[PDB]
RNA sequence: CACGGACCAAGGAGUCUAACGUCUAUGCGAGUGUUUGGGUGUAAAACCCAUACGCGUAAUGAACGAGGUUGGGGCCUCGCAAGAGGUGCACAAUCGACCGAUCCUGAGGAUGGAUUUGGUAAGAGCAUAGCUGUUGGGACCCGAAAG
RNA sequence: AAGCUCGUAUCAGUUUUAUG
């Protein structure tokens, strides 16, 4: 379940957290949108996530679903934004639909 | 009952076969007690270090005394070859006996209860289970075709590494075997004399109902390890009282591990065993919070965080706006001038 | 004075959160007491025999009345006449639940007390003896 | 095909419009309620 | 087995046993089987909707396997003044299935999904109200469905039942009721003996006072 | 007032063990303790236990009846609330009974009187692990005339 | 320090009053 990995990775040795001097943990997990190891920030401790990736220049729109939960190899499934601005930012809400704020 | 889990050829390509869940992997998954079991079981491998006995008292001292304006700490007899005079039998003194020495029989096994190990093992199993909990783990798992992986028996059967490289290569394991041998790095401190040099990441696990050679096959490569589904050693499943290991199993272990940790079906087959019942059906708590039940009786909630309600004090007697606010009555004492009322 | 408890169970700590949850989101005592309940220590929280159980269900609506044990619920071969009812706890011991099974009773977990019982409907608090 | 707002959601959206009725009608309350105390405690400090 | 390729990881897999369920499921005189297939087929039938996440499909896998309640004997066989006609059972033994089904994995389902099934409650129960006679106009078919449904779901008095699902159905009955569109046999407003009964759920009590009978329909 | 301090680099002191305990957490639970040993083993590593053994499970017939009243955290009904009614765990008082017996009696010891006795009425213990108390071991470290 | 019963009528390095 989500708390159990949740609890799991919050303490007991999170593989990536970065304890830096301020206190915040810092998560370098390349999927992570803030890059910080808290709640609903996390893609291994939740089922639903949502991020932005880019290899090369093109801006992909990575989400992740407890559909693939079963198969890690296919977790995400990225879409091309078409860059630009407004454009970009109409197609990632139409496709965040009825996602969290 | 509970998903099934495909098995994989060694070619990588999903077989079109499944197998049911052996009902190990929903057990409950207890960090608390697999660390305390670990603390433990680590110190099984410990061998007893002393002080020499003899060390210190060999030296032969007495104690001057008051009168010689001097420590009473003894000091060596003699002369001519410099050691006398010189302190002893002490702690604080060069080359004395140290403090408390070192004994052999200090305790170094610890005993720990069966039923105990028998459920540090088994949450180190189901751990291994979780996509997620295993990438914490620090395992590239990111490209395996599914979870728990299952190999075909053939895989038991193979004798030249080669072969069985490239099999765990055609499984997506690659990035796994991978990460052993670039972490290689000389031991820190005191250690790199000491019989241990060198230390690598922990790499896949393979578990395995018969050994036909991959044990041999695959003792080589570093960082994969091989065991049976009877042993389970729990160290090997979580190194360093950490869950979730990636572990490639096969079907024929898959098969037998219903009957090694029993089930609902197969009642132990062990002695007076069965496999620990969760204190909580479910393990999330979001959806029972959330639940249509909770939420049709539970009151409306607030705005997430208090409004600051009169952060700073607003004094009356000045700026009338305030004024204004309580006693009402100030604009009728204003306006008809009462406070220079005439008789 | 007791906020926390001091056990390290990560299913504890979830049961506690729940609890805490619908006490401060209900304000209903039922929940306050359990919550409450959920810190004592293991020989504050003395187990609860079948028999007690039993004996205790003698009591006028016990049929329309669950029955709930913070501690663990242990069997007792002193009695046989198990009536049928359900009954919440934490831990049930081999024994105890295939006797409620067997008399055609249902063991249920905290969570599953809470969803059937937010507001502690019909529900009976039983505490096993101190000493 | 269109996509359906989840039932959840439905829920929650019909539970929030029903409290905030009720939480408008308070606050309606609320004012006039506060208008008539205004007027009694002016009444009263004359 | 049509359970086991149903709750097949494989996609197409899942699809074509779905497909091929299409036919056993109006395969006649095979159906007489006690309710234990049944509940086997729809224990099935829950893992298969359960490989489904995605909004826009997930919705058209719901009405097709909801649309399976009316493959059964489809009304072309005109069964009027016949009390059951033994396909009128098989249909009955499936929603108890289903509703058995549900109930037993009710707290199974996680979080995200649990938006899943309440739509694949709300799709079977649109099917259902729709296919016991052409539509929802026969006493001798409603007086036994109504029976074996009132004696599981609107019950109130077993806890083993969990009350989400109740609240659910009161929430979707009359939204769904509308959809078939009147002098309906609506002996279904049970809601009545719940309210007028003791030792049911409080909080269901509530609800369905404040919403089910504050509906001015 | 007395004892140390010319200056500086390294070392230096509530540390280990056997027994008896409180608190804390886990696993089981009227049962608990794999590891004296055997099987097994990638070999002091890891996994399992046929019989024995330590502890507890039943007092000084426990059903006279596994007990009646008063309170009691809680639950249900009425009530907008205030409050009223019904039912009540642990625990306390009371009414009392009992296992065995006192203090006498007196068909060899039955029967009958007078006080009360320590507790049952419907188990809670086992092993592990952490801080921690006492005792003996060099015992927080050095130093006391010595046979 | 942990437990139970709880918030009260549990009390006062105070004052008056009452009984004497």
């Amino acid at each position: 379940s989500d708390e159990i990995v949740w609890q799991v990775i919050n303490q007991s040795f999170c593989s990536h957290r970065i304890k830096a001097p301020n206190g915040q943990n810092f998560c370098r997990n390349e999927y992570n949108v803030t890059g910080l190891c808290t709640r609903q920030s996390c893609p291994l401790a939740n089922s639903k996530y949502a991020t932005v990736k880019c290899d090369n220049g093109k801006l992909y729109l990575y989400m992740k679903t407890p559909e693939r939960a079963h198969t890690p190899a296919k977790l995400w499934e990225r879409i091309k934004l078409s860059k630009n601005y407004t454009k970009a930012l109409q197609q990632i809400d139409e496709h965040l639909l009825h996602w969290s704020k | 009952s509970r998903p099934q889990v495909t098995v994989h050829s060694l070619t990588g390509e999903a077989t079109a076969n499944a197998l049911p869940l052996p009902a190990v992997f929903s057990a409950p998954i207890r960090p608390d007690i697999v660390h305390t079991v670990f603390t433990s079981v680590n110190k099984n491998k410990r061998q007893a270090y002393a002080v020499s006995e003899k060390a210190g008292h060999q030296t032969s001292a007495e104690s001057w005394g008051t009168g010689r304006a001097v420590a009473r700490i003894p000091r060596v007899g003699g002369g001519g070859t410099g050691r006398s005079g010189q302190g002893a039998f002490g702690n604080m003194c060069r080359g004395g006996r140290m403090f408390a020495p070192t004994k052999t029989w200090r305790k170094w096994n610890v005993k720990v209860n069966h039923n105990e190990k028998r459920y540090a093992t088994a949450s180190a199993i189901a751990a291994t289970a979780v996509a997620s909990l295993v990438l914490a783990r620090g395992h590239r798992v990111e490209k395996i075709p599914e979870i728990p992986l299952v190999v075909s028996t053939d895989l038991e059967s193979i004798q030249k590494t080669k072969e069985a490289v490239a099999a765990l290569k055609a499984v997506g394991a690659h990035s796994d075997l991978l990460k052993v041998l670039k972490s290689k790095k000389l031991r820190a401190g005191k250690g790199k004399y000491r019989n241990r040099r060198w230390t690598q990441r922990r790499g896949p696990l393979v578990v395995y109902a018969e050994d036909n050679g991959i044990v041999k096959a695959l003792r080589n490569v570093p960082g994969v390890e091989t065991a049976n589904v009877a042993s389970l050693n729990l160290l090997q499943l979580a190194p360093g009282a950490h869950l979730g290991r990636f572990v490639i199993w096969t079907e024929a272990a898959f098969t037998k591990l219903d009957q090694v940790w029993g089930s609902e079906t197969v009642a132990s087959s062990k002695v007076g065993y069965t496999l620990p019942s969760h204190i909580i059906s479910t393990s999330d708590v979001t959806r029972i919070i959330n639940s249509s039940e909770i939420q049709s009786a539970i009151r409306p909630a607030g705005q997430a965080t208090q409004k600051r309600t009169h952060v700073l004090k607003k004094n009356p007697l000045k700026n009338k706006q305030v004024l204004l606010r309580l006693n009402p009555y100030a604009k009728v004492f204003a306006a008809e001038k009462l406070g220079s009322k005439k008789a | 004075h007791r906020t926390a408890p001091k056990s390290d169970n990560v299913y504890l700590k979830l049961l506690v959160k729940l609890y805490t949850f619908l006490a401060r989101r209900t304000d209903a005592p039922f929940n306050k007491v359990v919550l409450k309940a959920l810190f004592l220590s293991k020989i504050n929280r003395p187990p609860v025999s079948v028999s007690r159980i039993a004996r205790a269900l003698k009591q006028e609506g016990a049929a329309n009345k669950t029955v709930v044990v913070v501690g663990t619920v242990t069997d007792d071969a002193r009695i046989f006449e198990f009536p049928k009812t359900t009954v919440a706890a934490l831990r049930f011991t081999a024994g105890a639940r295939a006797k409620i099974v067997k008399a055609g009773g249902e063991c249920i977990t905290l969570d599953q007390l809470a969803v059937r019982a937010p507001k502690g409907q019909n529900t009976l608090i039983l505490r096993g003896p101190r000493n | 095909e269109k996509i359906l707002t989840p039932e959840s959601q439905l829920k929650k959206s019909k539970a929030q419009q029903k409290t905030a009725e009720q939480v408008a009608a308070e606050r309606a309350a609320r004012k006039a309620a506060n208008k008539e105390k205004r007027a009694i405690i002016l009444e009263r400090n004359a | 087995n049509f359970v086991k390729q149903l709750s097949s990881n494989n996609r197409k897999t899942r699809v074509n046993a779905l497909e091929a369920l299409k036919k056993y499921l109006t395969a006649k005189q095979f159906k007489e089987n006690k309710q234990i297939e049944f509940n086997k087929l729809w224990k099935g039938l829950y893992y298969a909707m359960w490989f489904s996440d995605r909004p826009r499909p997930q919705q058209r896998l719901a009405n097709e396997l909801g649309e399976l309640h009316g493959l059964y004997f489809d009304p072309k066989d005109n069964s009027t003044a016949d009390e059951l006609t033994t396909n009128d059972k098989a249909f009955i033994k499936f929603s108890r299935g289903f509703w058995k089904v549900m109930c037993f994995e009710w707290f199974n389902i996680d979080r995200y999904r649990l938006d899943k099934y309440l739509l694949l409650i709300r799709r079977v129960l649109f099917s259902q109200l729709k296919y016991l006679q052409s539509r929802n106009w026969d006493k001798k078919l409603v007086d036994e469905y109504i029976k074996k449904v009132l004696r599981w779901l609107p019950l109130s008095g077993s806890p083993k039942v969990y009350t989400g699902i109740p609240i659910h159905i009161v929430d979707i009955l009359l939204d769904e009721w509308e959809r078939l569109l009147k002098k309906t046999p609506l002996d279904v407003i049970i809601f009545q003996d719940i309210v007028a009964d003791y030792n049911n759920s409080k909080v269901l009590r509530e609800k369905i006072k404040e919403d089910l009978f504050s509906d001015t329909r």
